[PDB]
């Protein structure tokens, strides 16, 4: 996340972390054991710990859970970034407390203009690499379908939206990606992809989840 | 847990720069640019003549946000330090009277043109190791259906070209 602010340590108690040995994607809590994160992020082995600060480090709030179902949208293509969604069982439900919690599913699309909470452990410099130890938090703004194929040409689909800011400066970065995009208390993002971080006229580009619900609820109602 | 990994054994981290080296230490040393045929600077993407050069230091990214580079997942790569009049440190891949061949623009280049490689590992285990694929897009479903290889020229510039059967091998260092 470049040019946004330290959360807290909590204050997105849906945040999820993806790990690998080691950090490699944010993710989200959507009920005590489905998780939604991006489908590029997919691996095998997946340990989901949720109530994370400091990824670095073990606090006394974190909850280490392996993953037992990893299921990537059908219509993930690598190569057009397009279906961008995965979904992640856990192999136990979760402790639901203040500092782990759900996060609503869209069951409508947010229009442009509405701000959004991105959240991530990911680069916080435009050029140049650093990784923070604690979650960094973004507030940005839903871009209108004309504007984000503007900076785009081509590369956008009716299953992802920009947010951000054309001017850049602020905006989500390596490291982020399967995280949250949260606006007016619903998961409407995923974190996806985007030309480089902080860039003018490359603002993110993030699943659009509104489309994909219905597909999530019914996963999550059969697997 | 994933599959591009430089020469240390380390993930291959997004946006970071690495020297591209061929497997057999024979066919030359890293990728650098080159002055070739009729062109105002060194616009032409070749391997170093030598081979002990690491080369130049070479970006790899991924349009996705992600630490590393996801698998199937379709790159870019471009000069960490750009030559002369390159628009865009980017390589793409542009018609030449010897095919098409992979070049540098003095044209600002857009992501279609330069999100066209894609890495692809080795049968022989012993070591990181990978080919390139050339990708061009075609109606929303680019096919990865062609490589990148090696060729030789009248002043013994080793281009980096567009091939079906001469296909070159490379090994990422951490620059
Ligand atoms: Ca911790």
């Amino acid at each position: 996340i470049v040019g946004g602010y330290t959360c807290g340590a909590n204050t997105v108690p849906y945040q999820v972390s993806l790990n690998s040995g080691y950090h490699f994607c944010g993710g989200s809590l959507i009920n005590s054991q489905w998780v939604v994160s991006a489908a590029h992020c997919y691996k095998s082995g997946i340990q989901v710990r949720l109530g994370e600060d400091n990824i670095n480090v073990v606090e006394g709030n974190e909850q280490f859970i392996s993953a037992s179902k990893s299921i990537v949208h059908p219509s993930y293509n690598s190569n057009t970034l397009n279906n961008d969604i995965m979904l992640i069982k856990l192999k136990s439900a979760a402790s639901l407390n203040s500092r782990v919690a759900s996060i609503s599913l869209p069951t409508s699309c947010a229009s442009a203009g509405t701000q959004c909470l991105i959240s991530g452990w990911g680069n916080t410099k435009s050029s140049g690499t650093s990784y923070p130890d604690v979650l960094k938090c973004l507030k940005a703004p839903i871009l209108s379908d004309s504007s984000c194929k503007s900076a785009y040409p081509g590369q956008i689909t009716s299953n992802m939206f920009c947010a951000g800011y054309l001017e850049g400066g602020k905006d989500s970065c390596q490291g982020d990606s399967g995280g949250p995009v949260v606006c007016s208390g619903k998961l409407q993002g995923i974190v996806s992809w985007g030309s480089g971080c902080a860039q003018k006229n490359k603002p993110g580009v993030y699943t659009k989840v509104c489309n994909y619900v219905s597909w999530i609820k019914q996963t999550i109602a059969s697997n | 847990d994933d599959d591009l990994v430089d020469a240390e054994g380390n993930l291959v981290e997004n946006g970071g720069t690495y020297y591209l080296l061929p497997h057999i230490w024979a066919h030359g040393g890293g990728i650098e640019t080159a002055k070739t045929g009729n062109e105002p600077c060194p616009l032409t993407v070749v391997r170093s003549p030598n081979e002990v050069s690491k080369g130049e230091p070479i970006r790899i990214s991924s349009q996705y946000r992600s630490l590393f580079i996801p698998r199937g997942s379709l790159v870019a790569l471009g000069f960490a330090n750009p030559p002369s009049c390159a628009a865009s440190p980017w390589w793409t891949v542009v018609d030449s009277p010897q095919g098409p061949a992979v070049k540098l623009s003095q044209q600002k280049l857009p992501e279609k043109d330069i999100l066209v490689f894609k890495f692809e590992k080795v049968s022989h285990s012993n070591i990181h190791v990978y080919k390139l694929l050339y990708c061009q897009h075609d109606e929303e479903d680019v096919k990865c259906d062609q490589y990148i290889g090696i060729h030789r020229d009248r002043n013994g510039n080793r281009r980096l070209v567009v091939t079906e059967e001469n296909p070159l091998e490379l090994v990422l260092l951490k620059a």
